[PDB]
């Protein structure tokens, strides 16, 4: 019951590793340091009537 | 033109002709609690438009050497009619808010305001290892006032503008939902806060949800002959309010 | 013979003034004050005072 | 995964359906859902009755007895120590087992062994690592009588050797009973004439443990103390029982001092607090 | 009355003025002195969090000619303990008519802001109050005893749950039992 | 045995009583007066032993009212509706006579700094 | 058996084991105002289950020589929580009612009660050409008491049982929705009044909608040794209540 | 000869683990802490002529 | 865990390997009052034993909170009358740890 | 693997499109790409926001 | 002006000779004293390498009749700090006209030879300078205040990145907080 | 304020919590001593007839 992911590696020049979960609890697992997504659309641009960035956005 | 904005809630209406842009929250619009995240079991009271309407707080006068003001909003709306009464008879409550701060001047005036909604603004005491009285934190509809130099009143909040009471740099307060009331071009300090807490419903008196702050960075300054009295009026409307756990009359 | 603190924290750029540099027996709540070691200048954003707390240890003092 | 039951929404009612009026005289617990008396809302409930199950309630490593024995004593009877196996000399695990009347489980056993140097004149030694032997005697076997007895030669008896500094010893033991389950409570006699000994003491019959230092007689006294940790697992239980109110007095009966029902009050109604002032 | 069977008997008689009080206690199964050593309280003292609704059953153990009504009421916390009958009728109450069906069920719902409450005493998870009030009176005919006895039960619903294993605060041992 | 209860402290007029840890033997309550008021007396009390029972160590303090002093008269100008006592957040509005021109803010208000009443700024002036 | 009845409203429940039959109105069940018969224009407040629930009034003691009691229900429910508050902040209101009157005795007692709901019970004064004080008509949750002989207190209601205050024969009061509390066989004085007025919504303080009356025709009578104290408890729940025209706090 | 079950995890926001039995006896195995079923129909409602909960259940 | 031999006259000993016990008490449980108390008997409380010279102890603990998340900042009071204690001190409620030497009283002080 | 955003090439401009003039009074952080004010080149950027995440 | 709100107010007035200077600082978010304790600087002091472009926003908080132009300029390092207006117009500059749109954005691009720069001070990764110059003047009508205030913002672009976890040089503790 | 006069003492029996002034609708509850039996209603209350205070009925009696 193993699962294979990719190792973090350099760019411009896909090596795999293995992981097996041994314990019965979800707090026992290793930390998930491979989630790189983001969404800064709720902190920047937190407005109504979404602006255009080419118009003056007033008058 | 997009300088005009009308906001209708309940039986009250605010029209502005020199608005800039309405901010809404962290991207989230206020909405009633779903029954997949709910904890309490009895039927909630979503009252009417009887609470979801604009209430006018008192006005503060913005002078040349004024420093700042703050309010505490689940406690500041404690005597505004049926919102205050439904606060006083229920155990749990939950509401978003639409805050509209007014201030006007002429084109010959200058000065800039910062209007922030700060969730969980845990204030610090003036003398360090000493209790804080409830009247110095929240004074109902009456604003408490920061100072310029450090303060040392007993059982009082440490009120310096360059630390904003909490103990951070005041130029870093633009991470919360905010706008600027630049008297050159604004009157639209509109901020639609959703409900932000770590429990799905909470008590209104025991917990303060957030803190409005009006801090003038570029001070009010005018030439001789213009109107010296410039008031600031804060209008607030709860949104999507509901109540749960009815019992006898609460703690005034 | 009340409870007393230690010698105040030796900084590599600050030394004590001269009512405090000689005398022992620092009680609780006692404030001491530092001056710049002779060749240095003051940083105006930091106040050079140290209070001894209830657990007989001074407050944090870093670089004045 | 078996979630708890949900709450269904309800409304007003005016009918001859009466969920509130029941008869508690019929030995019957009423099953009134909270949506039957007041108006409720739809609550999708996500709670799990996981850590209230009998396995999640009993499978903790509890403690049952402490055993002390020395490595250099003038009397030969304090150079080793024994313990007849019951689970009834510590009140916590005894009360937790006496929630139920008959139980059936396997036991995972751990010993935690600590040695203390006793007081003597020649207290500065250079002692190598101590080694312990923990021997189990089934009911009826031959018992040792000294530390140098040849009855310790463990040819059939299971015995466990341990060296100081390692992990504690641990072994599992299956269901060592002659009945279909264990008996926490036995209301009967030993002899058929209804005489003899009364209670659960007839049904223990578990044998006993024996402890000694494997090393020879040292030049300075060292006492060792070993703590037996039973940990029940693969558990089933039948015909539950009210929890014990009064305090235990012995290990071989249920005899007690009469305690009242609960903590007292000052009056039978409640009101607001009558302390200091506004 | 702890050292007798009279701890379980709640007194009720005919009253010369209606609207009085009968008993009352604090809804804390495992901290409050009333339901401390109960079956639900003794299961519940080996835990540290609880949730779900609680039932309460009131058996009237009196004469067959006696009749009367009671006000079985639960009041959520935030205010004080109610002091009149007209303040306690604002809560979650039920009016119970004594008749041929001699027992009623007061089901205390789950009104909280957190998913669990503590079995011990802290101020953040206070839970409310249970009071009972004379609705009219006890009315008996001649040569029938006035003073009767109400018995109270307690149980849990089908949505009750406990979370954190701890040791009970009631087990006490000084030496080994030998 | 179990601890005895000190009596209920009750209320202070224009003040709080903070009871963090109950009112049993060995407790501590604290005292604080509101905005525009000053505490006179004790800031904390203990549930100590007194005789055969338990009592509080210090009596109940008092919250007096803080007043800013008398408002300054300006030259060539009066105060619209001069009150006798000026508490916290209260302001005086300076008018100005015929033939004279105001300079600056019309109104000053009362502040409390270091538990002392004080007006917020200098009063205006009429030149003409 | 049909002697058992459970009534659930809001978070309150009344169970009776010796009921006889629930009466409901003039055939009409209470319901919210339709928008084809409505007059006011703004959005009404149908609050929650926060007002549609049972409220317990005070108890009166029924003695051997007691005569009668009455209440005034849009005024009697003036301090019962959120119903009282929504009365005090709104101009218009509208509600049906479910009245449940309790009284119990043993099988060795005898006596009969009459429980009527009388719409528009315009009371008459004791001395003829004289004003009536508001406290003598409606005393909140406290019952006013008829007499046997004619009364002559100044500024008081003419309170004789053989005329019922209004000036009719008291044996003719069985034309209104009524039941009997016969202590032989009843406890079910349940009467579900619809809203009866000549305007679609009305003021709660200025107008009294109806009057409950408990008049014992066959008096309470018992042998020596039985319980002499027999209380009567009146429980009332508003139904389908809604409110309109929000303004500041009203007239207490 | 391994078997894969699910780990106990939180709700409202299926991770697998592995288990191999090494010893020859059934008392050697790990404890079965994942049986969550129940049936309180023998302790509550322990009667004959099963009641309805809407009827008075007498007379 | 590190041990230092304190200063004494009889400082030349021959001490075996020290053993430590680290006991966690959930909020509300019974607390020890001595090193030889019978409240240390860890029948329900999770406790961790360690022998000197090995790898350090390590255990994971799940989300032990009563709310939907932890609170770093809490702007409120403990009592409903807006009195009491102010701030995040009402929401800690985590219980406490207890540490002792499993060995008996030695002949020389070791911290 | 979520790389950072790239830089697109640009050229001269003379129009009524003003990315620089914004209103910072609307509680709004402006989103001016560096290719909007100066002439930039095509840069294929390989940087990863890995060790700034909340877990890291 | 550190101990007030006046640290954030940049002075601007009408000048009797054009071509002067307004302010200036060194582009080092985390080492330079100006943007040291900023939000970008406080995220950025827990790191040790940074890369990407940085935005700068200038809000003119003055009268509605006042008008004037400024020269917002970035000069890459290798030369000194520019001393005239005509030396600083050789860099990467923008001329900002004060009008109805009261704020401009100076976007400082990524001009480097290495893929990262250090958040601390070393001479191998110097980063440049930000200066602002009066382009014409401030021109006001009569009875309007001359002396006004410019406010400066800072942020990061959508290609900003940090690499090496270290501890912040600002956290300081002497004893435990009890 | 209208007051009913002083409540009548019964032979062999006391009043539970006798107040000093008795206004409108207020009642006194008669208890009864050991060895004596109540007859009739326990409590009488105050009424106003012809603008005059008056108790509602006769007080009970204890025979034994
Ligand atoms: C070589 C190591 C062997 C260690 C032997 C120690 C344990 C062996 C005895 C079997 C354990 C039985 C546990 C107790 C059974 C019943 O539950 C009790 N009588 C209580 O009912
Ligand atoms: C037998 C070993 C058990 C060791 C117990 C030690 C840790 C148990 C306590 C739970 C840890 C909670 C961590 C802190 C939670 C919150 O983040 C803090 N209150 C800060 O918000």
């Amino acid at each position: 019951g193993a699962q294979v992911s990719t190792q973090k590696t350099g760019a411009h020049e896909i090596i795999h590793y293995t992981n097996i979960n041994y314990y019965k609890d979800a707090a026992s697992n290793s930390a998930n340091r491979q989630d790189f997504t983001q969404d800064p659309g709720k902190f920047t641009e937190p407005v109504k009537d979404i602006m255009v960035k080419s118009l003056p956005a007033l008058n | 033109s997009d300088r005009v904005r009308s906001i209708t809630l309940g039986n009250s209406t605010i029209t502005t002709q020199e608005s800039a842009n309405v901010v809404v929250g962290y991207g989230v619009w206020p909405d009633y609690l779903s029954d997949e995240e709910a904890t309490a079991e009895d039927q909630p009271t979503q009252p009417d438009v009887a609470t979801c309407r604009f209430y006018t707080l008192d006005s503060v006068s913005w002078m040349k050497e004024s420093q700042g003001w703050w309010w505490k909003f689940p406690d500041a709306l404690r005597d505004m009619g049926l919102f205050g009464q439904n606060m006083q008879y229920h155990y749990l409550g939950r509401s978003g808010y639409t805050i509209h701060v007014q201030c006007n001047a002429s084109k010959f005036h200058q000065g800039c305001l910062l209007v922030v909604c700060v969730p969980e603004a845990e204030m610090g005491a003036a003398n360090i290892n000493e209790k804080i009285n409830r009247e110095h934190l929240s004074n109902g509809e009456v604003a408490n006032t920061f100072s310029g130099t450090k303060s040392s009143n007993t059982n009082d909040v440490q009120q310096a503008v360059f630390n904003a009471g909490m103990g951070v740099a005041v130029g870093n307060l633009t991470i919360f939902p905010h706008q600027w009331i630049n008297l050159r071009t604004n009157n639209c300090a509109t901020i639609v806060m959703p409900y932000i807490n770590s429990v799905p419903m909470d008590n209104m008196f025991r917990h303060y949800n957030f803190t409005l702050m009006i801090i003038p960075f570029a001070k009010l300054d005018y030439a001789a002959g213009s109107s010296t009295y410039i008031p600031i009026t804060v209008t607030v409307a709860p949104m999507c309010a509901e109540y749960n756990g009815l019992r006898l009359a609460g703690h005034q | 013979c009340n409870r007393s603190c230690e010698v105040p924290t030796r900084l590599n750029s600050a030394s004590l003034k001269q009512p405090y540099i000689t005398q022992n027996y620092f009680p609780v709540g006692t404030v001491v004050e530092y001056e710049c070691r002779p060749g240095y200048r003051r940083e105006p954003s930091l106040s050079p005072k140290l209070t001894c707390l209830q657990n007989l240890k001074w407050s944090t003092a870093v670089e004045f | 995964v078996v979630r708890v039951a949900d709450t269904m929404p309800s409304g007003p009612s005016n009918s001859e359906s009466i969920p509130a009026l029941t008869a508690a005289e019929t030995g019957h617990t009423s099953q009134v859902v909270p949506s039957d008396t007041i108006q409720t809302r739809h609550v999708r409930n996500f709670h799990v009755r996981s850590e209230s199950s009998v396995e999640n309630f009993l499978s903790r490593s509890a403690c049952v007895y402490i055993v002390e024995y020395k490595t250099r004593d003038d009397t030969p009877d304090k150079m080793y120590d024994s313990w007849v196996i019951n689970t009834r000399q510590v009140a916590q695990l005894r009360r937790k087992l006496e929630f139920f009347t008959y139980v059936r489980f396997d036991v995972e056993v751990t010993f935690v062994i600590t040695s203390v140097q006793d007081d003597s004149t020649r207290q500065n030694t250079d002692t190598p690592a101590l080694t312990h032997q923990i021997m189990y005697v089934p009911p009826g076997g031959p018992i040792p009588q000294a530390v140098d007895d040849y009855n310790w030669q463990t040819s059939t008896n299971p015995s466990v050797f341990w060296t100081e500094g390692n992990a504690p010893p641990r072994m599992s033991i299956p269901f060592m009973s002659v009945g279909n389950a264990y008996s926490n409570f036995y209301d009967g006699w030993s002899h058929f004439s209804q005489t003899g000994v009364y209670g659960f003491n007839t049904l223990n019959n578990m044998g006993k443990l024996y402890f000694r230092h494997v090393n020879d007689k040292t030049i300075s006294p060292i006492t060792s103390k070993v703590r037996i940790y039973f940990k029940p697992k693969h558990v089933k239980a039948w015909v539950p029982r009210p929890p014990r109110l009064c305090e235990y007095t012995h290990k071989d009966n249920v005899d007690f001092e009469p305690k009242g029902v609960t903590t007292s009050r000052t009056q039978l109604t409640i009101s607001n607090s009558t302390h200091v002032e506004n | 009355n702890v050292n007798s069977l009279e701890a379980y008997r709640i007194p009720v008689h005919s009253v010369t003025e209606t609207g009085a009080q009968v008993f009352g206690f604090t809804l804390q199964p495992g901290a409050d002195t009333v339901m401390e050593r109960t079956l639900l309280g003794e299961i519940l003292n080996y835990y540290a969090n609880w949730s779900g609704s609680i039932k309460l059953t009131f058996m009237y153990c009196g004469s067959a000619m006696a009749t009367g009504k009671f006000l079985l009421a639960y009041s959520p916390p935030g205010a004080g303990v109610p002091k009149n009958r007209r303040e306690a009728m604002l809560g979650t109450h039920i009016i119970w008519d004594i008749g041929l069906q001699s027992s009623c069920v007061l089901c205390v719902p789950w009104i909280s802001q957190t998913h669990y409450r503590f079995v011990s005493k802290d101020i953040y998870t206070d839970a409310g109050f249970i009071t009972c009030w004379y609705q009219t009176s006890i009315v008996v005919p001649a040569e029938v005893q006035n003073q009767s006895v109400i018995l109270c039960f307690v149980s849990a619903c089908n949505d009750f749950s406990v979370r954190l294993l701890r040791d009970s605060p009631f087990v006490r041992q000084t030496a080994f039992y030998q | 045995c179990k601890k005895k209860s000190c009596p209920n402290p009750g209320e202070i007029r224009n003040g709080q009583i903070d009871v963090p840890g109950g009112i049993l033997f060995g407790a501590t309550i604290s005292f604080s007066c509101n905005t525009g008021y000053k505490l006179f007396g004790s800031t904390s009390s203990f549930c100590l032993i007194s005789g055969s029972s338990v009592q509080w160590s210090d009596p109940l303090p008092e919250c007096r009212e803080i007043y800013c002093p008398a408002p300054p008269q300006i030259d060539n100008g009066i105060i619209q509706g001069e009150r006798d006592h000026y508490g916290y957040r209260q302001s005086v509005t300076y008018a100005c006579n015929k033939g004279f021109t105001m300079i600056g803010e019309h109104s000053i208000y009362c502040t409390v700094n270091n538990d002392e009443g004080e007006w917020s700024g200098p009063p205006p002036e009429c030149r003409g």
